[PDB]
RNA sequence: GGGAUCGAAGAUGAUCAGAUACCGUCGUAGUCUUAACCAUAAACUAUGCCGACUAGGGAUCGGGUGGUGUUUUUAAUGAC
């Protein structure tokens, strides 16, 4: 008779829901026919269904999803596919989970992972069709299942170390298999 | 000196005022702090209009000593500034350049646009940069209207106004016009005043 | 009915029915491009059902009217937010004042947290417009010949001080006191309508100050036709960041800078935005609006530095 | 009208256009109630002058 | 900036510098006259006294050292001398 | 003396496959501490120490002075 689920958005992304909160309620309360309200008294967003107008049980966990991906700093077009598709994953890590590595050696390492101008992130992006977003420390990837684990394997060797130049040699690989 | 029938008259006070030419704004650059009168409490500076005044009259004597007209160029790139000059050029003899400045037009004869300036009028010196850059290559001398933040590099005579206002921009060019031709014969007296209305060097937007 | 030839806006036009109207005014009119463009099939229902009954009038204001009051609106400096459909009602309401009352001689020639549900979505949009659904927002306070219902304030601070008659279409009492918020630059004193996007122009269009503009609370009179700004009289003011370093064109240091492949086209050597009218301005607003275009279709920036500058960025 | 064109029936307007002025100035104090509202320190740089002007002054505070 | 006098500085820029790097040296301390508000007898402090100093009638005490200038009692008047 | 974890050496599993080509299991010394030794490092800002002058702005950490300033409260103090 009723269900909802509560989720909360962390500060630095508040301002750009603000911005964005007429363009995302309406895809929500008409195409799921969820209800929805942000309530600002505890910086949350809220989903709840009602059993008289809701289609099937799916509905409710699309919603959560494409907010959560939202507030891990996804673009709007980007999250917009977890209603639209139905197998799409999103895993994350940080780079300690790798290698213990500290001061300068940090920064170093994510910005191996981005290159001049982006550059480096970009290539990954597009021999695996995925997303990916640098928060600090830590990693999140946006895709299908096993597009997922041949971008982990990929940046992970950056962090380990490999220069750039040879891992633009692998990503050809990846894409020509891809093809068959 | 000049006899106390060139002191600042109370009214074109009036107009310096209504204009708000007197309005800094902020960012002060650490030259032109003289000029300075006092600031706010909200942080906008009040200019020392009694100095703009004096600094005006003795750049429209520069002027007048040009033996021919022609000589003189006024520069506005900004389109506030664009109505101005060209009316400037018109009671006065100066020539105007108005939008692009294309480089290379004081160095590199053969050039359509080759002109030999004795004297240059710039209406502000960050966005007029190239005019002011390439007069430093050939002996030119450089007047300016300064707003509290201006540069001052290759500057010779600041006149300390707001730069931003539409009616500042206009007004000021005004002013200079009247004074020229004042210290000219072409106005017969200094107690009677000029029978062109200053909104005729207005911007005028739609 | 309290009024002849009550005129109603695109907002209350949806938000409520004709039975609820049917005891206000003895005729009712509207712009046809109004009545044409609203599209909620709710209301459309209630909407038809009122015009196949004739009570519901649609006329077009005559070209005179538009030009009278043109002229008026840009007196108070109000004409640049006011689209064209908005125009047309004021030049329709006052045209039948025309009509209904000999001359001219009763206005003034001269100045002087909450569910949204899918019932209520269409509500909620509006608000989102900054319109007044619920009417009597902010409402302080020959005969009713003529009277307009709308929940625009741009509109209504028109009508009050050309001394027309404002409609409570949620009440049915005229208004002849209301409070909003306008803009007031703190340099020069001088007040302009607030924008439709709802928050202030980068350069006061007067003085040229940057970042000048506040919101600023505002009434307006129907009996004196005056605008009164209200202000906080314990004022505290903030002065971080309004001074700091920034690099000359001709310095030396910056001709080293500037390279010897001349200009570059990419990454253009960057120079900052500090005038209204300087040529690097006018691509960013054009710009910005081309971007807004494709991404909204496709799915179906900022100028100083900010109070911070003076704080290093690792 | 289009970019990199022109004739007559433009330059002959154009010259007609620029030649506006209004009939009453915009700096005329008639426009402001006959005074000028001004701050405390612009009133101290009038005083500093001389002269005498029908000022107006809000304490900014 | 290039031309400047050097000997004859403003009031108002002096005061305002550090005590060390005005034209001539001088301190900026200075002596009070104090009275407790029982007795008669005025007593002398520094203004940046260090120590607790007490009248000379009894043991009431008139300041309280601090890291700077000295923090006079409640109820004592002085005069700057 | 202590001995959880990880783990030079050592004992073992697979030897197939070119992105994931170096991987899995157990484990001695060591990793911690007390009392004595040793005196090396990309021990790096790859820039010897002391003193004077040529230069300006607002951010931050510690101390001090002034303000008819805000808040805690009817002062002092604290925070701004
Ligand atoms: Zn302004």
């Amino acid at each position: 008779k009723f269900e909802s689920r509560k989720i909360m958005v962390p500060p630095h992304r508040m301002t750009p829901l603000r911005n964005s909160w007429t363009k995302i309620y309406p895809p929500l309360v008409e195409h799921l026919k969820l209800q929805v309200r942000m309530n600002l008294k505890t910086k949350s967003v809220e989903l709840r269904t009602n059993p008289k107008f809701t289609t099937d049980p799916g509905a409710l966990q699309k919603g959560a999803d494409f907010i959560k991906a939202f507030t891990l700093g996804f673009d709007l077009d980007d999250s917009i596919a977890l209603l639209r598709l139905d197998d799409l994953y999103i895993e994350t890590f940080e780079v300690k989970d790798v290698k213990t590595l500290t001061g300068d050696h940090l920064s170093r390492a994510i910005g191996r992972i981005a290159g001049k101008d982006g550059k480096t992130k970009f290539a990954i992006e597009n021999a695996t069709r995925t997303r990916i977003v640098l928060a600090d420390s830590k990693i999140h990837i946006l895709g299908g299942f096993t597009h997922i684990r041949m971008a982990r394997e990929s940046v992970v060797s950056l962090i380990l170390g490999s220069p750039p130049g040879k891992v633009y040699g692998n990503l050809r690989t990846v894409a020509s298999r891809l093809k068959e | 000196s000049l006899p106390a029938t060139f002191d600042l008259t109370p009214e074109d006070a009036q107009l310096l005022l209504a204009a708000n030419t007197h309005l800094g704004a902020r960012n002060v650059q650490v030259h032109q702090e003289p000029y300075v009168f006092n600031a706010r409490p909200d942080g906008v500076h009040v200019i020392n209009v009694g100095k703009t005044w004096e600094k005006l009259v003795l750049a429209a004597r520069i002027i007048a000593a040009i033996p021919n007209p022609e000589d003189v160029v006024a520069i506005s790139s900004r389109t506030f500034g664009q109505r101005a000059v060209l009316k400037f050029a018109a009671h006065t003899g100066a020539t105007p350049i108005a939008g692009r400045f294309t480089p290379g037009s004081f160095t590199n004869y053969i050039t359509r646009s080759f002109k030999e300036p004795r004297l240059v009028i710039v209406t502000d010196p960050r966005s007029d940069a190239q005019a002011i850059k390439e007069a430093s290559y050939v002996n030119i001398p450089v007047i300016a209207l300064t707003d509290l933040d201006s540069p001052s590099e290759f500057v010779d005579v600041a006149i300390p106004c707001n730069n931003r206002g539409k009616h500042s921009i206009g007004l000021i060019w005004y002013l200079l016009a009247r004074e020229v031709l004042r210290l000219r014969g072409a106005l017969v007296d200094r107690t009677q005043p000029w029978s062109i209305m200053p909104d005729l060097y207005f911007y005028r937007d739609p | 009915a309290h009024v002849r030839a009550l005129i109603l806006d695109a907002t209350p036009l949806i938000t409520q029915s004709y039975t609820h109207y049917q005891n206000y005014a003895q005729s009712f009119y509207t712009t046809p491009t109004v009545f044409q463009e609203i599209k909620d099939a709710q209301a459309r229902k209630n909407l038809e059902i009122w015009q196949s009954l004739g009570t519901l009038k649609l006329v077009h204001p005559s070209e005179n009217s538009i030009a009278k009051v043109s002229t008026f609106a840009k007196l108070t400096g109000d004409y640049s937010v006011l689209s064209a459909n908005d125009l047309h009602i004021l030049a329709l309401t006052y045209e039948l004042e025309i009509k209904l009352n000999n001359g001219d001689w009763r206005l003034r020639k001269k100045p002087g947290g909450d569910w949204i549900t899918p019932e209520n979505l269409t509500e909620a949009i509006i608000k989102d417009s900054g319109e007044d659904t619920t009417g009597s927002l902010g409402v302080e306070a020959p005969e009713n010949q003529v009277a307009l219902a709308t929940g625009d304030f741009a509109v209504q601070n028109v009508a009050l001080q050309m001394n027309l008659n404002l409609m409570n279409f949620m009440s049915g009492l005229k208004i002849k006191r209301i409070r909003n918020y306008m803009l007031r630059c703190h340099a020069c004193f001088k007040i302009f309508p607030l924008p439709k996007d709802g928050k202030p122009k980068h350069f006061c269009a007067s003085c040229g100050g940057q970042g000048t503009l506040l919101r600023c609370a505002v009434s307006v009179d129907s009996r004196t036709g005056n605008v009164t700004p209200h202000l906080k009289s314990n004022f505290q003011w903030n002065n971080r960041g309004n001074r700091y370093s920034v690099a000359s064109p001709l310095s030396k240091n910056s001709q080293k800078r500037y390279g010897k492949k001349g200009h570059v086209h990419s990454k253009p050597q960057e120079n900052v935005i500090l005038r209204e009218d300087q040529k690097e301005y006018e691509k960013v607003i054009k710009q910005e609006e081309w971007t807004r275009r494709h991404n909204e279709k496709i799915l179906n920036v900022r100028i100083g530095k900010g109070r911070y500058v003076n704080s290093s960025k690792r | 009208p289009v970019r990199g064109i022109s004739f007559k029936l433009q330059e002959e307007e154009r010259e007609r256009k620029d030649q506006y002025v209004p009939e009453v100035s915009a700096l005329d104090l008639s426009r402001s109630n006959g005074v000028l509202n001004v701050d405390n320190q612009t009133s101290d740089l009038v005083k500093s002058l001389g002269l005498k002007l029908p000022l107006s002054v809000i304490n900014v505070s | 900036v290039l031309v400047q006098d050097l000997l004859h500085p403003t009031a108002a820029s002096e005061a305002r510098k550090h005590k060390l790097k005005t034209l001539v040296q001088g301190p900026r301390s200075y002596f009070l006259d104090v009275k407790c508000p029982g007795c008669l007898n005025i007593t002398t402090v520094f203004s940046h006294a260090q120590t607790a100093v007490t009248c000379e009638s009894c043991s009431t005490i008139l300041c309280t050292p601090t890291g700077g200038k000295a923090k006079l009692s409640e109820g004592t008047s002085f005069r700057r001398k």
